[PDB]
């Protein structure tokens, strides 16, 4: 089943543990997207005093 | 504790304030965390306790000196 073109699926759920399915709540696409994209952000605190060459 | 603050330009510093540390405050916000320190002069000793006294044959300036010297000022 390597040769099978897999299609993207989306399922809906009722609880925050993802174990109780919504009835008739599954979507299957007929054409796959070309690409997809992720985004990651980390935030820091950058206060420093005047007269200094680097911040803590 | 006793604190002294000096300031100037290009290390030509001079004394601005002398006194004693009285309070310490912390503040925390979503992206901020600081410490604030407050101090006052020694004269603060004269504002803490209610008193009662009779004075006798003195001028007002003899009374003023007595009130001050009582706190070591």
């Amino acid at each position: 089943s390597e040769g099978k073109l897999e299609k993207l699926r989306i399922v809906a759920y009722k609880d925050s543990k993802f174990s109780d399915e919504v009835e008739n709540g599954e979507f299957i696409t007929l054409l796959n997207p070309e690409k997809y994209k992720f985004q990651y952000r980390v935030e820091q605190n950058e206060d420093q005093a005047s007269g200094t060459s680097s911040a803590p | 504790k006793e604190i002294e603050i000096t300031v100037g330009y290009h290390s030509d510093d001079e004394t601005i304030f002398k006194g004693v540390v009285i309070r310490q405050n912390l503040k925390i916000r979503n992206n901020q965390s600081i410490l604030i320190v407050e101090s006052r002069d020694m004269a603060v000793k004269m504002t803490l306790r209610r008193k009662s006294k009779y004075f006798y044959e003195l001028s007002d300036s003899d009374i003023l000196e007595e009130l001050i010297s009582n706190h070591g000022l």
